């Protein structure tokens, strides 16, 4: 035996790596109708697939 | 080092009546090891010498 005791390589010790999870959260964003800017007027020529404004 | 359960001095008539009797603390450890070294056996640095306080 030895005067100093330790359990590293092989011994019945305690303590481990905890595992936990976070509760489900949903991100909510508001689509503001302003701040979209504007260029030109009625077509004319308009970019294809552009968002209607 | 001498160990005895009788509370009589070594120089007393009841005791052997020779030599000086002094109180001894702790148990005598054989010169070579000092005890606790390494968890897994590797061994620490022991202490030696007589009367030396370390």
């Amino acid at each position: 035996a030895g005067g100093t005791g330790g359990r590293v390589f092989n011994t019945i010790r305690t303590e481990n790596v905890p595992l936990m999870t976070v509760n489900g959260s949903s991100f909510s964003l508001s689509s503001n109708t302003h701040s979209h800017n504007m260029v030109f007027g009625r077509g004319d020529a308009s970019g294809h697939n552009s968002s209607p404004n | 080092y001498r160990i005895g359960s009788y509370y009589i001095t070594e120089e007393d008539i009841n005791p052997g009546d020779s030599i000086s009797l002094g109180f001894g603390s702790w148990a005598k450890v054989t010169g070579v090891i000092m005890g606790t070294g390494v968890v897994n056996p590797d061994g620490s640095v022991p202490n030696a010498q007589r009367v030396e306080f370390q």
